[PDB]
């Protein structure tokens, strides 16, 4: 019992870590989307406006 | 040389633009036909033909 539940409380240490990475990259895609958003303005603004 | 507009945010919607006036440009046989039909209004037969 004491093996489980000193692995399981590393092992919460561990999943926090993962929440970690995740919502690290996760917000790295985030700032990469509103990046994009700007492109298709520039997109439509780069409509040559039309000509 | 379509002058085209880009209206969307989203692809192929746009306008086509007409856009053909000249001083060279008068009465539309296709073209300037000759000395008339264009260039009346540019070289004016009125000297001494009209005469």
């Amino acid at each position: 019992m004491r093996g489980q539940i000193r692995g399981l409380e590393m092992a919460s240490k561990n999943s926090q870590d993962g929440i970690s990475l995740i919502q690290t990259a996760e917000g790295a895609l985030t700032e990469t989307h509103a990046i994009l958003q700007r492109v298709r303005e520039l997109v439509v603004q780069a409509g040559n406006t039309g000509t | 040389k379509n002058l085209v507009f880009q209206i969307g945010a989203n692809a192929t919607q746009q306008i086509s633009v007409n856009i053909e006036d000249m001083g060279a440009d008068a009465l539309g046989i296709k073209e300037a036909d000759g000395s008339i039909a264009a260039l009346h209004s540019v070289n004016d037969l009125d000297v001494t033909k009209f005469a």
